[PDB]
C-alpha cells in the first residue's frame, strides 16, 4: 500500500459518480421511479405532484 | 361563459375533470382560475 493516496483519489471519484447514478432509481416518496409510468397511469393534475 | 346545464352535471365542470359538453363544444383548462355559479332555473325550461 505504498500508493495509497493516488489510488484513493481515483476510488473516491469513481464511487461518487456511482452513487450519483445509482440514486436515480430511488423513488423519494413518489409512487414510482421511472417517469414514464408516472405520466402514464395517472391524470396530469396528480402526475404533477 | 353562460349556458344552462342540468343539475347532475354541476359536479362535472371542475378543473381537471372530464365530462362531455365541456369536452365536445368548449373545454376547461387544467390551470383554470376563476369561479362558477349555479342557479336552479327549473321553472325556465321543463
Amino acid at each position: 500500500s505504498a500508493l495509497g493516496k493516488l489510488q484513493d483519489v481515483v476510488n473516491h471519484n469513481a464511487q461518487a459518480l456511482n452513487t450519483l447514478v445509482k440514486q436515480l432509481s430511488s423513488k423519494f416518496g413518489a409512487i414510482s421511479s421511472v417517469l414514464n409510468d408516472i405520466l402514464s397511469r395517472l391524470d396530469p393534475p396528480e402526475a404533477e405532484v | 361563459d353562460s349556458f344552462v346545464i342540468r343539475g347532475n352535471e354541476v359536479s362535472q365542470i371542475a378543473p381537471g375533470q372530464t365530462g362531455n359538453i365541456a369536452d365536445y363544444n368548449y373545454k376547461l383548462p387544467d390551470d383554470f382560475t376563476g369561479c362558477v355559479i349555479a342557479w336552479n332555473s327549473n321553472k325556465l325550461d321543463s
